[PDB]
This record gives C-alpha cells, structure tokens and sequence, in this order.
C-alpha cells in the first residue's frame, strides 16, 4: 500500500517511506475518583457458627488499602 | 312370659353397651396417642427443622453478600491490585484504570486539533500504551488516582525508519532509527523505544529525541556527503551480517564467508557476491550468512485450540401432593359429619 | 300372652322403649365405626406428613447444610491464601521474576523489617524507610523454591555505597551548529563525576535522586566547566554539528529551551495572556511559572502539565436481605390441649356410662 | 317371684340403661370434636409446609444453585479470565507470555514443531523461563464465546557459540573504555549488543537478540590487550585528569585508584584485608566481600540477611446433619391403628348381641 | 565452573568467558484460541429477589469482553 | 524551594541543581516464605452431586503450582 521501502547500495542502509506522525509533546492529566460500595455485616446466626466472612472480606480490603496508603509519602 | 322376655333383651342391649363402651375408650386412647405425635411433629419442625432452615437463610445471605462485594466493586478491586502490584504507578493504562466511554471523554477535553481527537480517538491502544496511572489520594471507601495521556504538539507528518549494514575498510552508519519531520527541521529517535507504531501511523515521544538538519537525508546517498557530516562508524578489517529490514533484508557478504537467500518452497533460491545487497520478503524467506540463519520472514506455526463446555445450574424444586391431602382431610371431616348424624338420631329415639 | 291387671300399660310401654333404646344403641355404634374410620384415614395422613418430612425435605436442608459448607470454605480458601494466590499469580504472569517488589510480596511492616536488618547506617536506613516506593521500584523477586503446601520466593532490595552526595541533570538544546550530546543525570562520587546517560536508571523523588551505578560513566570534575565554555581546553566535549541551520524546543525540569533559528517562527504563550513572547535568532530560556506553551513553526510543545476533566465513579452501598422463618406454636400448643381436653372430658362419659351399669 | 315387682325393677333397669346410653353419646360427640380440631391442625401444619417452609427451602436452593454456579463459572473459566485480565492491564499485548497465556506442555508442544534443529529444540526445552521473557503475546479476536491471540516465539538462527560479557574500568591523562557489554561469535565476526536488556543469561547459556547489535570484525579483541592497536579502533574515553571508580563484575570486581583516593577491600568477617596503590587491580568474590573506593561502599557481593516467614493453619470445615426419629414414629402410629382395629372389634363384638 | 573471569592492565579490562550463545534471527508466531464454558442459567425466584448471581457474572464478563472488543 | 535551574547560552544547554543521591552499589537478598492454609475436602452430597467446589478450587491450586515447578530448572 502506501508503505514502502527503498535500499540505497552507495550506504548499504534501507528506509521505510510512508508513515505519518504524532509527537509527544505535554502531558494531559485527569483526576478520576471512584467510590466503595460497602458491606454491612447483618448479625443473625449462620451455618457456621465460627465462619465470618462479611467481616474477613472487609478485612481484607481494609488492608490493601492500609499497604497503599502506606507506599504514598 | 313377657316381663320375663323384656329382661332378656335389656340384658343382651346392655352387653352390647359396655362392648361399644369398650369400643369407645379403645379410641379415645388412640386418639389420645395420635395427638401428641402431630405435636411431636410440630414439635419437630419448629425446635429442629426451623432453626437450621434460618440459619442457612442467614448464611446463604453471607455468601451472596460476599459475591456481590466482589462483583460491584470488580473495577475498583481491579485497580488496586495492579496499584499494589505495581507499586502506586502503571503503564499502561488498563481498561479498568480508564473505560472506552471514558477515554474518549478526555481525548474531547483535550486543548488540541479535532484531527488529533480523531487519531487519538482511532487509535486507543497506542494511546493507553503511552499513559500513566499514577495513585494520588487512597482512603478506605474512595480511591483517587491521577491519569495522565499524551498530548501531541504535532500530527500528520512524514516519518521514516532507517536500516543500515557494513560497507567495504568498513563503513557501517550508526544512526538506525526513527525520523520525523518537525517545524522546519527533522527529529531522530535513537533507542527505539520510544517509538510506538500502529498501521501505517507512527507515535514517537520527543523528549530525547534530536533535532537534524534536512540534509541528514543525504546520507543515504552518500556517506562523503558535503552538507552533513554523517555519523559512521570505521573498521579497518572486513565483516560480513544481515539486517532484516520491515520489508525485506539486507545482506553484506564480504571476504570468504558464504551467504545465500533460501525459500521455504523453493530451496536456496541466490548466492551473494561481495557486497551490499537487499531482498524483498515477496520473494525470500530465509537467508543464511555462513552458518547462522536469518528469517527474512515470521514463521506461521501450528495452531492450538482449548475447547470448553457449559454449566447448567441444578434446579430440581420440591413440590408437595396437597390436592390429594386436601381430600383426605376433607374426607375424615365427612366421616365426622356423618358420625354426628348418627349419634344425633339415637340421641332422637331416647328423647 | 298378655297378663292383666298387673300394669299392662307400663309392661307395653317398656316393650316400646326397648325397641327405641334398641334402634339407638346400633345407630351409635355406626358413629363410633365412622368416627373410627375417620381417624384412621388422619392417622394415615399424620403419617405421610412424617415421611414427606424425613424422606423428602430432611434429604434436601441437608444436602443444602453441605452445599454450604463447601462453600465457605472455598471462598474462605480464596480469602486465607489471599496472600499466596496473588503471589502466585503475578509469578505466572512474569515467568517468576517480578520487578518492582509489590505489596502483596513484600509488606511494609517487612519491608522495614528488613531494612534495620541491611548492613547500612542510621542515615541510610532512615532515607529508605521515606521512601520505600522507590525502593520497590527498584528491588526483584525472584521465585526460589515452589511446594504445593509452601512457597519460597527470593526478595532482592538495593544497598547504597553513597548517600546526600550533590546531583544534577542535563537538557540541552542546539547553537546556531553545535549540540551538546552529553545529557543525562550526573553524581558526585568519591572525587569524581559519575554520569548514568540512560533515562531509565534514574528515578526521582522531591528532591532525591536514586541512580544505578552499574553502568555508568566516570568522569573528571573537569565536564563541569563545559556548560560554561564548550571548547574548555581541560576535558574535551564531545558535541554533535551540523553544518545548516536547525530549531526546536527542549522541556526541562523547571522550564524549557527554545533553539530559535533561521526563517523558522518561534514563540511562547501563556494560557491567560496568549503570546508574551516572540524568539530572535538565538538559545532562550523560558520558566515554567510565566510560560504555559512553546511554538516552533507548526508544532506546539507543552511547558506545564494540562489539567484536564475530573471524573467520578458512584458506588452505592450494598444491603442484605434474608428472610426468618418463624412458627405460631403457642396457638399451636391451644388447640392441641383443647384437643386433649375433648379426649379427658370424652372418656368421663364413658366412666359415667358405666358407672350406671349400675 | 311378685310380677309388679319384676315390672318395677326391669324399669329400673331400661332407665339406668338409658342415661348410660346418652352418656355414651355425649362421650362419642365430645370425641367427634376433639378429633374435628386435631383435624384442622394437621391441615395448619400440612399448610404452614406447604405455603410457609417449602417455598423458602426452594429459594435457599436457588440460591445455592446460584452461587455455586458463579464459582464453577471462575474455576471452570480459570484460564480465560486470566488471559482477559492481563490483556485489559497490558491494553492489548504482554511480554513475557505467562503460564495462562500459555502452558508449559503447550509450549514444549511448539517448540517441537519449529523449523529448527533437534538441538536448538533441546535448548528451548531447557530454558522456558528465558524463552518466555523472550516472547510477546498478542490479543486478535476476542468475541463472547471465544477468545484467540497470537504467541511470538522466539527463533534463533545460531548456537553453541561462544559469548563474553566485557567489562572496564578506568587506566591512568585517564583512559576508559566505552564497549562495555556482551559479544558473541557470529559467522566469521563479533556480534556486539550494547544494552544489557537485550541479553537474557542462564547460567552458562546466553540468548541474544541481534535486532539492535553492531558487527564487528574479530580484530576487536587486539583491544583487551593492548588500547592502542594498530588492526582495529578502540571505542574509548579519554580524560586529562586522574579518576577512580570499581566496576563489580560477575565474578569479582575490579578497583581503579589513581590519586588521593583511598581504596580498600573489605571482608565480612576479617575487616580491610587490603590497600590499594594507585593502580588498575582486580579481584575475585572468593575473596573479598566489598571495596571501599573513597567514601563510596562497592559490594561485590549479594549479602543475604534476614529470612521471614508466614504461617497458615488449615481451616477446618463442619457440618452436622439433621435426622428424623423416624422409627419411634411409626411405631406409636402402629399403636394407633391398634387401637383402631380393636376399637371397630368392639362394635362388632356389641352388633352380634343385638342379632 | 565454565565460566571463568580474565583481567587485563593493558586496558584495565575484566572479561568473563565461557558462555555459549543463542542468537534471535526471527520469530514463531502460533495461533491460541481458547473458548468459553458458558453458564446456560435456569432462571428461578431466589432468597433475595433482587440478587441475580448468574445474570450479574455474566454481565460483568460481557463488559469486560466489550472493553477489549474496543482496542481493535 | 530546593531544586533550580541554570541556564548557559554560551553552551545553549539548561542544568538542573538542588539534589543529594542515593547511588545503588549493590543488593541484599532476604527469603520470605509462605505456607498454604489448606482445605479438607468434605466428603458427603449438596445439591448437585456433579460439583465438587473443593476439589476443584484444590486443582485449580496444584496445577498452578505445578506450572510454576516447570519455569525453575
Ligand atoms: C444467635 O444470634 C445472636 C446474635 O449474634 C446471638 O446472641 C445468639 O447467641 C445466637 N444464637 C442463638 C441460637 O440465639
Ligand atoms: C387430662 O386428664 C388428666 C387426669 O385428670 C390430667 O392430668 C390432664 O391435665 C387432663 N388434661 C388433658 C387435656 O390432658
Ligand atoms: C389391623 O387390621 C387390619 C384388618 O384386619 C389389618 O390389615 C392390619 O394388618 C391390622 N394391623 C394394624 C394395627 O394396622
Ligand atoms: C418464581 O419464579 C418464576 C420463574 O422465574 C417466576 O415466573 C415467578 O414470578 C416467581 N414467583 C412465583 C411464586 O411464581
Ligand atoms: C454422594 O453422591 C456421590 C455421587 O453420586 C456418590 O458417589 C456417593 O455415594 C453419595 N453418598 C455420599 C454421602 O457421599
Ligand atoms: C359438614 O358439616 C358442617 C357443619 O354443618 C358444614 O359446614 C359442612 O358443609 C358439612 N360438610 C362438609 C364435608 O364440610
């Protein structure tokens, strides 16, 4: 198609001809924010009398983020 | 002969009796006995039954809560896991990161071209590829990060990418890259890192790249070149290599090594005197220098495939024979209404 | 066969209410047998209310008490190996050698854990525990000893030889041609100038740069007096020429370069005030505090970062629902003892039947 | 006996027998209700299984049905989700080509069918974990149902060659040379890569990608004994004053001090085990641990320190049955329909006195 | 212990020998097509009636699918 | 305010002052290890008799673990 390539003996180097460009040159930034849908944990009596796990998956995300928060300085 | 008859029949009427009096309490016992059992059985399902049934409610609430924290919050528990694993900053920007909906949301915000839009807008995976994710404010309910996306300061401009080999002392330019035309001028980009290109459309970042002048392109027709001083490199000794080029290769033959151009279908299809040369991939597949070959092409392999089959969800639901039980509760109400009938006519003749 | 006077009248009248008492007594007899047959019917069903109970609906809440408990504890595998399973998986994704050393391989309170551990001193160990995400960025993992009930992965952090020695780093821009080619970072080691020329080996923080000393350069103090005179006859500058014109811009740490050149036309605006600057042929510097924006013929390079669109992404909080089952047993437990009463008050009857007979 | 006496005494008896026998019907009403009521309660209780319990045991096992659908959807689909994912994070192409974008017997399986030598198959087979650091992974159709990409695997056109890593320090007007880095015997020349990523090395095997590599003639090498040489021209660096630097190396390190710099070498249990003069030394890791040149600490060596570990005790699962006394039950059902049966004996027994 | 270190004065050069070398000349590109274990849903009335496991898996799935539908 | 910039048009070239270094001039290796919290298989019937979640989520486990024991050689 539009891309070709084209030798040249007298250098022994070839060259694709047909591109076109985009150059970096600024840096756009945006702010995007994004909210927890979070989990009360209903206390009835399960299945399982020792089995938490409302509380083991809050936990669980209660502390990957205490690790983030930890990494910004 | 007659009193004495009659007390022969109130005798016998009165055997009778106590045998249905018997009859009776005979009954009335197991019926006392069928009563506690619907009681035990009610029993049963209220102090034994129910309490598990309940507690299963409650736990089968657990669970469901539990997959559908996961699955509301899929993106957000998506993005600080590769925060975590990628230590606060990432490239690229992922899909959950920033959605198609929203990408070019922000591509229609940018202060550029509506040219640039649409090239950004065309071409969403280079653009994520040169992005960061980087984490700005992280809380315990909202996470916030900052995306930040190339801005193009120029478009649409001719770039060229260049392949060079020996040339014999031997003369081999050191300036392999990507050019573009700037403002006036023409930028270099060395380590092509950089360089990201997609089709027939090239995106390079320009912040170490080198600004040449025009004449650089001189130096593809000549090395002694008097408008630029071209860049090259110098061996007093002779040496022999294949670079492949995007379209094709170019092989240096030189001194007593043996090259030769092979094909997959035709077998060695040229032998290489010495000097510069250059085959197209339209012809040649292969190219041996000496000993150690060269794919002038990608080679297409064998397939794999990893089949997989659906999963039903068990769904057997209990259903319960009432109509039938409804009729014969109905039934043992029928036996009752008439037993009423009788006692109520026996009842009539005394009275 | 009838003896008169002695009462005929009463002697009749007994020969009718014996047939009467006669007729009754089978009719009540024929309650009792459908009375009789009516709860042998409910019996009956009181039974198959037991088997639909135990044979039927006990096999189901059971295989649901199992189903439930499977499932527990495959969630609450998922959730206990949390750790391991991420571990693991970012091991097959990088083929077993993940670099930076994320948060899942390696916490913080480990992470500083090991670095009072580093055979360092007080002011190293104090410089990493600030900024242990550089730290990251630079540290390995590499996958030692994989066991189905244990894994053992090789964490590698960076030890520095020096510290708070005076960095700084080089942008550089055509003169109208030469063009210094000599950019990058620089350090100062024992004595002499270490020159790390590739972007990648250098990261920066605030104002701390942290460089890797593996492949850099050793120069002379010398290379400082080439900022001021390209021709310094103490150390020899290695430059880039050309013999025709070119221009172009270069972003910086704090501001940019514009090599302003020939017939080309250059400016610089500012968002508010728009063009507050046109170039003369000649090597400018612009701050980034007054200029927002560079041109340079047709292409326009950005001195400040573009603030763009905030977006926001709105989670409502999930609520639970379930549903107790509760049973009217005390009504229940009424109409049963009314039941019983009927039986007790029943059999009484029967006690004062026979307490007749006589 | 007297006859008015018999008339008086057997009407005695047809009343006596009469408030008995309303006795008897008050017992057998008094029953028909008892009965009518425990009648209505088996139909509460039938009902309350019928309307009330049954229909939610129906629900808790759709929603059984359902959640372990969506974890047979995960498990089942644990591959594909894996691949999705780390195409989404790498939006579209991912290096190097994981255990989910690709298994291990797969892996082997290709390599065995690339038009290559039963040899450089054997090599591959080896070094997976390099082999994949060396191959891209490239997403093509993705559609609902079904998921294609394109693996790029890696091919090379020479081994069995023999490869050196060049490393190089300062020499004093100073003198350093600038060709740090990996060489290899290519067909009748070196083969020169610059960038130290573009060099994978396990253990004494080194795989190279001759995209951005120079050539260069076998003279090259003149320049390891001698920087001035009059074969070929030595890429160097040339300053007019005295500088001094280590250059840690795979096995060993090398310490050039020229001036009033003080360099030593250092061991972890014995302390400074040397001094340098102003020259260009070498030495071995067998021997020396770090090399103090100036202020600035070289270690030579990786230094272990301080293993962690991370307990996890298995987690114990219960489950406890329901079970119906069954058995216990029928047999009181047993006694009721005894009592039955002897109960309509009875009747029978009293409608044969009657004829 | 093949490979072995040799140090040079005359260049003050280090030299590590003894690796053997595989070079890249080319490349291998083979074609993976991996299919989807589908849920086929008997859709019923649950515990909570507005918690659809099945339905909402999918959805997610099919947006996730959508995303990279639009990287082409 | 720390950091600053010079500028040379002598060189036409911008240097940036104002930073104290950290220069890496070697590694240190610790060996973290981590044990599996493993589940017993519970043997009996749910619902559906064709689905084993725990055994499967072990496979699932094993065979990454094995894919894992084939990269190290
Ligand atoms: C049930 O739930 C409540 C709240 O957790 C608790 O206090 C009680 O002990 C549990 N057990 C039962 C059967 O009541
Ligand atoms: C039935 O009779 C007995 C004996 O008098 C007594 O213990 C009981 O409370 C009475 N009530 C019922 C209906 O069982
Ligand atoms: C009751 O009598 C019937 C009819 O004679 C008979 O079939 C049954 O086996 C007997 N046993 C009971 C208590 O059901
Ligand atoms: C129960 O589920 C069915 C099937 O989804 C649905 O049509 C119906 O509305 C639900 N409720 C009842 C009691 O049928
Ligand atoms: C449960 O079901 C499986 C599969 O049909 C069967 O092998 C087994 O015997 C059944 N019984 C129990 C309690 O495991
Ligand atoms: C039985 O008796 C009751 C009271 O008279 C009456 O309401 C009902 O209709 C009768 N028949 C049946 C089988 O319900």
């Amino acid at each position: 198609q539009n891309i070709t390539e084209e030798f040249y003996q007298s250098t022994c180097s070839a060259v694709s001809k047909g591109y076109l460009s985009a150059l970096r040159t600024g840096w756009y930034t945006s702010v995007i924010t994004i909210e927890l849908s979070n989990i009360k944990e209903n206390k009835c009596n399960g299945t399982d009398a020792k089995v938490k796990l409302i509380k083991q998956e809050l936990d669980k995300y209660k502390n990957a983020v205490t690790e983030l928060q930890l990494l910004m300085q | 002969s007659k009193v004495l008859h009659l007390e022969g029949e109130v005798n016998k009427i009165k055997s009778a009796l106590l045998s249905t009096n018997k009859a009776v309490v005979s009954l009335s016992n197991g019926v006392s006995v069928l009563t506690s059992k619907v009681l035990d059985l009610k029993n049963y399902i209220d102090k034994q039954l129910l309490p598990i049934v309940n507690k299963q409610s409650c736990s089968i609430s657990n669970i469901e809560t539990v997959i559908e924290f996961q699955q509301k919050n899929n993106r957000l528990l998506e993005i600080t896991r590769e925060f975590s694993v990628n230590a606060g900053v990432t490239t690229p920007v992922s899909t959950y990161m920033l959605t198609n909906s929203e990408l070019l949301s922000l591509i229609n915000d940018m202060p550029i071209t509506n040219d640039q839009k649409k090239l950004m807008s065309n071409n969403v995976q280079i653009v994520r590829q040169q992005s960061y994710s980087i984490m700005s404010i992280i809380k315990e309910e909202v996470l916030a990060y900052v995306v930040q996306l190339p801005l193009y300061g120029v478009i649409d401009t001719p770039c060229w990418k260049l392949h060079t080999s020996p040339l014999c002392i031997c003369l081999t330019r050191t300036d392999r890259g990507w050019y573009c035309d700037n403002a006036g001028s023409v930028s270099f980009f060395p380590q092509a890192e950089t360089c990201k290109v997609q089709s027939n459309r090239v995106f390079c970042d320009t912040m170490n790249s080198l600004t040449l002048p025009s004449e650089v392109n001189l130096c593809n027709v000549d090395i002694f070149n008097p408008k630029y001083d071209c860049k090259i490199m110098t061996s007093k000794t002779d040496v022999s290599s294949s670079v492949i080029t995007s379209l094709g290769a170019i092989v240096s033959c030189y001194g007593k090594t043996k090259c030769t151009a092979s094909n997959k279908n035709r077998g060695i299809i040229k032998t290489f005197s010495n000097g510069c040369d250059y085959v197209s991939n339209k012809g040649v597949d292969t190219v041996s220098v000496g000993n150690t070959l060269y794919y002038v092409n990608k080679q297409e392999g064998k397939s794999l495939y990893v089949k997989g089959e659906p999963i039903i969800n068990f769904y057997d639901p209990l259903v319960f024979p009432s109509d039938e039980f409804d009729a014969s509760i109905s039934q043992v109400n029928e036996k009752i209404n008439q037993s009423l009938a009788f006692i109520r006519k026996s009842d009539e003749l005394l009275g």
